[PDB]
RNA sequence: UUUAAUAAAAAAAGUAUAUUUUUUUUUUUUUUAU
């Protein structure tokens, strides 16, 4: 589903591509990110804006 | 032929 | 004369929305 | 166009020889005319006894009789009246590929003494005729000098614990004649060490000697002396000698659907393996009639036979819970396991080799995650055969020693697919990368 | 692929609710067509169509067709490649 | 049994960006010799 948004644009603001680089690279070595998904649902309580 | 829809394709009812 | 009656009373029939409309259309007919 | 005899036509595997025989059987309709009759024998494997006996029928009025059949005809068969042969030179070969862990059945052209056999077979009676498809110095040059050894075909796992009980220290002392490749022979070494029955310095253990005075496979002899120590022994003998005879179901082509409502009716499950106990009690029960292996299509022969193997089994041991039962299975079978992946279906634990289930099973509409094959054949697909279901607490249990991630950090996924996408990698931004770099025309 | 979509539960909320962290919208927020099928078709809307202006003859009596002179209508189908604005829409380009 | 009928173009200055409804799944039952 977060990749469900961009199926339709190509012409792509910087913070899009940041989205879409994040997404290949969770699709790309997906234990690593698995493993920084639960490393942040233990230990992370403060978040961005 | 290859290029033509299936809306064209398709005959109605009544040309049958 | 009969394949193009029925392509005017199927065109009629396949507009109008309403069961009452599209007897108007054919009963104005 | 020829003088009158029998014909033996040399073939290769039973749906070969059906469809030829068929063939035949049309071209011998069509050809209404004037022409002898052609009366038809298929000879096949595992043929009814009663159609296997046709074969040897009398000829017909005046006319021609034809024996469609494999290399049965070779060495091991003498039909009466044959005066004509039509060999093609084909055969199959069963190669043991054991690195990979399964046998092949594969279509091998004839050598010199094989095709010597059937040209050999023509001439029982008199002046007969042999037509082999082939040119003379083709037959000579492109066909094999001699007969390939047994030694190099098939496994070698069972041979090399007699010759290792027999007390050869070294492989080469032995001394064959045809010396099998030195990797089957170190596979089916290490398998034989794996199988707990040979020690870690060479030699062979006590439980290892009492396992070769055992005359089965080297895996059912350990699952034999499990049976003897977790005292479970009598149904797991029974299994056995439901195994070591050959497959007991027969499938016609007219009671086809009456066949798989008694193969239903039969089987357990819980696994493929239990299944023959039930055909054995049902046998034993029944009192080994006729009238019952008769309607459920078990063959006689090899029921006749499976009860002559368990009481062997049981003289030779003189001088109802499924999970143990199970468990002692695991005890000799650990090594051939599966695990049932979800996108390609299953892997092996020894190499990750696609295989299946076969239809003709009693485990093929249901799944089960973790199973043990007996058998495996490469062909087409690959099959797995008698097939049971399995926990992974008890391949554990039983085999510490073989295994106790890497696997989990090389994997990839991709995701769900798309029809109206038509290149399920054009959402990615290297690819949309190339598509504008494309567009603007550079090039890198 | 439906058994990977055998673990997809509370979808049609999750649907519902990107209207709250999306800026684009989506009309159909109420069907998932890997979930729930492709509740309509509209093809037979544009046969009919054709029929109800009359069909090919009294469509292209009013285009420029005439003027081209192609043999026939059945060679205006043909996957069409824009060329020009295609490489124009990628580049460096003024807002104007 | 009878009746309701809108519109209709010139000049000047503009305009962001993605928006979509469209075609079946591929699932085959066969193992040489005892
Ligand atoms: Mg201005
Ligand atoms: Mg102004």
């Amino acid at each position: 589903d977060l990749k469900d948004v961009y199926a339709s644009k190509v012409r792509l603001n910087a913070s899009e591509r940041e989205e879409l680089a994040l997404i290949e690279e969770a699709y790309d070595n997906p234990h690593d990110t698995l493993n920084r998904i639960k490393k942040y649902l233990l230990t992370q309580r403060v978040f961005k804006p | 032929n290859i290029h033509i829809p299936r809306y064209i394709r398709n005959q109605p009812w009544y040309y049958k | 004369n009969d394949v193009e009656f029925k392509k005017k009373i199927y065109l009629v029939l396949k507009s109008s929305l309403s069961g009452d409309e599209a007897a108007h259309k054919l009963l104005k007919l | 166009n020829e003088g009158p005899g029998d014909i033996l036509v040399f073939l290769t595997g039973q749906e070969e020889i059906d469809s030829c025989c068929e063939i035949l059987y049309d071209r011998v309709k069509t050809l209404g005319d004037s022409i002898g009759e052609l009366l038809i024998l298929p000879v096949y494997s595992a043929l009814p006894s009663e159609i296997q006996s046709k074969i040897f029928e009398p000829t017909p009025k005046g006319s021609r009789k034809v024996v469609f059949a494999t290399n049965i005809a070779e060495t091991s068969i003498t039909i009466d009246g044959i005066y004509y042969v039509v060999d093609p030179g084909f055969a199959k070969i069963n190669i043991y590929n054991a690195r990979a862990g399964i046998e092949q059945l594969i279509v091998s052209p004839i050598s010199q003494a094989q095709a010597n056999q059937r040209k050999g077979r023509a001439g029982r009676t008199g002046p007969g005729k042999c037509y082999r498809l082939y040119t003379e110095s083709a037959f000579y040059n492109e066909m094999l000098e001699n007969t390939v050894p047994e030694i190099q075909r098939q496994n070698l796992s069972h041979t090399i614990l007699m010759l290792k009980a027999m007390g050869i220290n070294d492989l080469l002392k032995f001394d064959f004649m045809d010396p099998p490749p030195k990797n089957l022979m170190l596979n089916a070494l290490t398998e034989l060490y794996h199988l707990q029955s040979l020690d870690d310095e060479g030699k062979l253990t006590n439980l290892g000697k009492e396992m070769s005075l055992f005359p089965m496979d080297p895996t059912l002899s350990r699952s034999l002396l499990s049976s003897v120590d977790n005292q479970c022994s009598d149904e797991i003998v029974t299994i056995i000698s439901m195994l070591s005879v050959q497959n007991v179901f027969y499938r016609p082509k007219d009671r086809q659907l009456e066949a798989d409502s008694k193969k239903a009716k039969f089987h357990h499950p819980y696994g493929d393996h239990l299944t023959l106990l039930n055909v054995y009690t049902r046998w034993q029960q029944a009192n080994y009639s006729e009238q019952y292996c008769k309607t459920n299509f078990l063959h006689f022969r090899h029921l006749k036979r499976a009860r002559d193997v368990k009481s062997q089994i049981s003289m030779i041991f003189k001088k109802s819970d499924p999970d143990l039962i199970r468990k002692t299975f695991v005890s000799g079978f650990f090594m051939n396991a599966a695990k049932r992946d979800s996108q390609v279906g299953y892997k092996t634990i020894n190499g990750g080799t696609e295989v299946g289930i076969h239809p003709s099973s009693s485990l093929y509409g249901k799944e089960y995650e973790y199973v043990m094959y007996h058998s495996i054949v490469l062909t087409s697909r690959e099959y797995m055969s008698q097939v049971t279901s399995i926990e992974p607490q008890w391949l554990l249990e039983v085999a510490p020693h073989f295994y106790k991630s890497q696997s989990r950090k090389k994997a990839k996924i991709i995701p769900l697919h798309n029809k109206f996408a038509k290149d399920q990698n054009s959402w990615r931004l290297s690819s949309i990368r190339q598509s504008r770099e494309r567009a603007l025309g550079i090039k890198r | 692929d439906r058994h990977t979509l055998a673990y997809d539960r509370g979808h049609r909320i999750r649907r519902e609710f990107k209207q709250y962290s999306l800026e684009r919208n989506s009309p159909f927020w109420w069907t998932n067509s890997h979930h729930d099928g492709k509740l309509w078709n509209l093809n037979a809307y544009r046969t009919d169509v054709i029929q109800a202006l009359g069909g090919i003859e009294t469509i292209l009596e009013h285009t420029l067709f005439k003027g081209t002179g192609f043999n026939s209508w059945e060679g205006l189908f043909w996957e069409k490649a824009s060329g020009f604005e295609d490489s124009m829409q990628f580049k460096k380009l003024t807002h104007a």
